[PDB]
């Protein structure tokens, strides 16, 4: 299963 | 199977004194964990984080430390004063198998009252003069310790007490209201004690 | 032995066409599961391997919203990384990323990933401690000074050592038949003359299962890469997967020279000689 | 510097009928969500957004929808109101650092089985104990306001035409004295040399937040609207 | 700003034997960018129904992609695979050696 945390750049 | 848990309904304190306001949870993964503060009429927002290293701080006065073998993250701070006065949402973020979103407890409302340091407990009748025979009582100035009474009778009214503030030089007076329905109605009796 | 699960994501910048282009494939060991494609008709998360396929309707919404998220924040990524460059709208670009765990043969955590590439180079990496950042450039150190801020390495040991570890387990199980099966090699050689004097030596291992696979040459009992060809790894597109090395070596000298194959299906490391 | 905002801040609805919440932030965050509130606890998700064009469901779905027409705007539509949809939603934005979270005001909303029984308050001024000022040098003007239905007001005191906040302490909430009938009560403290003051004009304002022009209102009897109602006293000898 | 060429890889699934139903694979891999230009031939003539794998890629960040067709080998068909890439002037054709 995926990360549910979206980090971005 | 994730949730929290926070003290049940209203938290009553005197200024000076230390808050504790607990937090316990169930965490499938290592926890996150966030407290949330509404003032009244006021939007809710964020007061401090679990994070780092190893438990303690973070906002303001206010710290809270997590100790993951008993799952806590109880509120504390030193010295309460009166416009801490608010509700406190312990809140658990989860975010590893599944979207982000946090979780809030029910909330615990946090009553802070002042220290009354000259107590002087009155009753007054007060009259609306447009209206006929339409009247009033008036609990003031008494000890923030003391119980303010609940309706027994239909008809009859109570509100729970509120402190007034008159930036007057330090003037804090506790204070209830009481009305009716009834044809002769005395204002003595009815601020008794149980 | 030792398992991993590995999520794999693509973000290429397109000058010519109104999206970028995001790929996301996950895999365990070397079996592929999962795919996402935003050129895709259907615009969910699909599955690619039969033991996935027992997973219910709330797994696919769950890593249908996900991924939809990894691709929005991967598609904003290339609009960030060329600002902190200073490059154009003109050209195109990619954002690579891979995220996992590995297990030993007991199932318990070894190592987690979380790395970035952009334009090939790597831009970002989490350390094997787990706590730290390796960042390339002064332009990684912005996103490396957000991340820390938002205490990212802590939440990311939280999914590597947890839900990552759990969720691979939970598959290995599933799909016990596929993923923890163990092909030995079957081999043999080959010899072609290149010319009056030489000889190309072909050493070949198939059918085999997992990809891991260690052929070498020797010479006399000793090691031999100076003169030796190494084609990558090769799937045979049933499951199973294909590879060889060839040494070219002088006529009338072929049983002078050893192929060794090493892989785990095989009890004992074979020796193969020109027969 | 992050700030959300909502309308409408309170609304009246019947049972059956259609209500549609609106939010607007321009923080530039992808990420916004709905949360009721229930008797001052509680916050529990409806449903939330991280893109543009696209809803999910959230712990508490059922009954209500979402849109989210833009990156700025998401909306909660409830069509078919029921009674248990009584209560106080916030809406809420957050960027990928989706554990700050950014509220708006709030909006209260109270669902009822018929409009009927919507009732503006009748504000009474109590004048100041005479015994008070004699002994304590100080005059409690008791505001109180009572057969309003439902709870949704502001109250306010005036002193000389300007609002007053120190020396002013209104109930937080207001009382349920009969089903459909609520009361609120404030204190206004003033120096009893205030008070005597035949110059000084004292009033207590109540705003009623009652139905809007959209609803329908059968003749003979005045429609609930928003409106503000007020009792006044001056100084005296 | 890198740029690989991508190394080309013609094989069948299975030992090939005439008059047996079997797969043609190219596997294209060591590629940077990921836009790619892969065909496979039959006598010199593109192969309409030819399915790839989805984008991966490897540890060094270099793609991988494995294209493939159903296919019955004989004596006399010759076949083939055909790619572009931004590194190549012109389209590499590698032809399949069974005898490998």
């Amino acid at each position: 299963a995926l990360w549910g945390f979206f980090p971005v750049l | 199977m994730d949730s929290v848990t926070q003290t049940e309904g209203l938290v009553t304190l005197t200024e000076g004194l230390p808050v504790m306001l607990n937090c316990t949870y169930q965490s499938t993964y290592s926890p996150f964990l966030f407290w949330y503060v509404q003032h009244l009429n006021e939007a809710p927002k964020l007061l401090l984080k679990s994070f780092t290293d190893n438990k303690r701080p973070e906002h303001q006065g206010f710290h809270a430390t997590l100790h993951k073998s008993s799952s806590s993250f109880h509120l504390q701070k030193s010295s309460a004063q009166l416009s801490d006065s608010a509700l406190y949402y312990c809140a658990l973020f989860l975010a590893s198998s599944s979207f982000s979103k946090l979780v809030f407890g029910q909330g615990t409302s946090l009553s802070v009252v002042p220290n009354i340091q000259n107590p002087e407990p009155a009753v007054y009748q007060l009259k609306d003069p447009r209206s006929q025979d339409s009247t009033l009582c008036l609990f003031t100035d008494f000890d923030s310790q003391i119980n303010v009474p609940k309706t027994m009778e239909s008809g009859t009214f109570i509100t729970d007490k509120t402190v007034l503030d008159m930036k007057a030089m330090d003037s804090k007076s506790n204070g209830a209201i009481a009305w009716s329905n009834q044809t002769s109605f005395t204002c003595q009796d009815i601020f008794k004690e149980t | 032995g030792s398992h991993s699960m590995r999520y794999f994501f693509t973000s290429v910048s397109r000058p010519g066409r109104g999206e970028p282009r995001f790929i996301a494939v996950g895999y365990v060991d070397d079996t592929q599961f999962v795919r996402f494609d935003s050129d895709a008709a259907s615009q969910r998360m699909e599955p690619r391997a039969p033991w996935i396929e027992q997973e219910g309707p709330e797994y696919w919404d769950g890593e249908t919203r996900k991924v939809k998220a990894h691709s929005q924040t991967h598609r904003v990524d290339l609009g960030t990384l060329r600002g902190y460059y200073n490059q154009s709208e003109a050209g195109s670009h990619t954002v690579q990323r891979m995220y996992g765990c590995d297990v030993g043969s007991d199932w318990r955590f070894l190592r987690g990933y979380h790395q970035y590439a952009y334009d090939g180079k790597d831009y970002i990496a989490l350390k094997e401690d787990l706590r730290s950042w390796t960042a390339a450039d002064m332009a990684a150190q912005t996103t490396k000074h957000k991340w820390e801020a938002a205490h990212v390495a802590e939440q990311l040991r939280a999914y590597l050592e947890g839900a990552c570890v759990e969720w691979l387990r939970r598959y290995l199980e599933n799909g016990k038949e596929t993923l923890q099966r163990t092909d030995a090699p079957k081999t043999h050689m080959t010899h072609h003359a290149v010319s009056d004097h030489e000889a190309t030596l072909r050493c070949w291992a198939l059918s085999f299962y997992p990809a891991e696979i260690t052929l070498t040459w020797q010479r006399d009992g000793e090691d031999q890469t100076q003169d030796t060809e190494l084609v990558e790894t090769r799937p045979a597109g049933d499951g199973t997967f294909q590879k060889w090395a060839a040494v070219v070596v002088p006529s009338g000298q072929e049983q002078r020279y050893t192929c060794h194959v090493q892989h785990e299906g095989l009890p004992k490391p074979l020796t193969l000689r020109w027969e | 510097e992050a700030a959300v905002t909502q309308s409408p801040r309170s609304k009246v609805a019947v049972t059956g009928g259609k209500v549609t919440l609106s939010c607007h932030q321009t923080n530039n965050h992808d990420y916004m969500y709905w949360y009721r509130q229930d008797t001052g606890h509680g916050l529990r998700l409806i449903h939330y957004s991280y893109v543009a064009d696209s809803t999910e469901k959230g712990d508490i779905p059922d009954g209500y929808k979402a849109s989210r027409p833009s990156q700025e705007n998401f909306s909660l539509i409830l069509e078919l109101a029921s009674l248990s949809q009584t209560a106080v939603y916030f809406c809420a934005s957050s960027d990928w650092v989706s554990y700050e979270q950014y509220f708006g005001p709030g909006t209260r909303l109270t669902v009822l089985e018929d409009l009927r029984n919507v009732t503006p308050p009748k504000v009474s001024l109590f004048e100041p104990s005479k015994a008070e000022i004699a002994n304590k040098q100080k005059a409690t003007l008791v505001c109180l306001a009572r057969g309003f239905f439902p709870d949704h007001v502001e109250l306010s005191w005036w002193v000389n035409g300007k609002e007053v906040h120190s020396g002013v302490s209104t109930d937080p909430q207001a009382y349920k004295e009969s089903n459909y009938s609520y009361a609120l009560s404030s204190r206004l403290r003033v120096s009893a040399t205030f008070w005597h003051n035949p110059r000084n004009h004292f009033r207590c304002q109540v705003q009623f937040h009652g139905l809007s022009e959209e609803d329908k209102w059968p003749e003979g009897s005045p429609k609930p609207v928003t409106q503000n109602i007020s009792a006044e006293a001056w100084g005296r000898a | 700003m890198i740029q690989r060429t991508p190394k080309i890889q013609v094989y069948s699934r299975h030992p090939a034997e005439n008059g047996k139903s079997n797969f043609l694979n190219c596997y294209v891999s060591g590629f940077h960018p990921s836009d790619i230009e892969v065909d496979l031939l039959k006598n010199g003539e593109r192969i309409e129904k030819v399915e790839h794998s989805d984008l991966s890629f490897s540890k060094d960040w270099s793609f991988y992609l494995l294209y493939y067709t159903e296919f019955t080998p004989t004596e006399k068909d010759e076949y083939a695979c055909r790619v572009n890439h931004v590194t190549l002037s012109q389209p590499k054709i590698v032809k399949w050696d069974r005898d490998m």
